[PDB]
């Protein structure tokens, strides 16, 4: 997986 | 042209009424913003989202279920690769792809007929151009 | 109605202007715990733009001030949850900004409508 977009979608 | 317009029309309603209606599917309606997720395009080669599919349909990119489904399939594969297979994003992406496939089976025979007719029209154009 | 036209105007601010803020989509719908599990632990008084649209469709707002309280709460919430310097809070601030500007381009009309929504209340009380 990558670093992640977080829960809200924009990091 | 008549059959291609009719074929795009149906694909577009699948996107808007079914795929975009999947609960909590909002993040797949938009391109990922590379300023905010700076590694997304290091990882993902061929991005896709539901607004881009709609744009493609409006320009008649797809003459067949198969080229439409290649772009829909990216929604799942990109999420698996970037967000990970057990991520809630990926669970939502699978639902987006599942409703697309299930919807397309309801329209199977008619979409088969429209594809055949798009191809007959096309062929008539080419042999006709000589 | 003054109310029907007032609610129309507020809904068009939300959809035309506030939802048009770039990267504002995370504020367009309620947060889901499945994506943000600590969110309702931190935010006791949640708000989002879809919720404001449903409120408008029920004519919850009789004045700009009641509408702005909910709009402002979106920013107050992003401050607490995402932090004062967060990218998300800069967007929330922009949503708040374009709401305040658009209200001004409609001031006189909204005042007319806001006056008339009272006139109705007093007609009611006078008749009561």
């Amino acid at each position: 997986s990558g670093r992640g977009k977080g829960g809200k979608g924009l990091g | 042209d008549d059959d291609q317009v009719a074929f795009s029309f149906i694909l577009d309603n699948i996107v808007t009424q079914k795929m975009m209606a999947v609960p909590d599917s909002w993040p797949f309606h938009h391109p990922v913003n590379k300023k905010f997720v700076p590694d997304y395009y290091k990882v993902i080669v061929n991005p896709m989202d539901l607004e881009t599919i709609r744009k493609n349909i409006s320009k008649h990119k797809y003459q067949s279920r198969e080229s439409f489904l290649d772009d829909v399939n990216l929604i799942l594969a990109n999420s698996v690769k970037y967000n990970g297979p057990e991520s809630q994003y990926t669970k939502t992406a699978q639902e987006i792809v599942n409703v697309c496939y299930q919807t397309l089976t309801e329209y199977d025979e008619h979409l088969t007929q429209l594809e055949k007719d798009i191809c007959t029209a096309k062929e008539a154009a080419l042999e006709e151009a000589e």
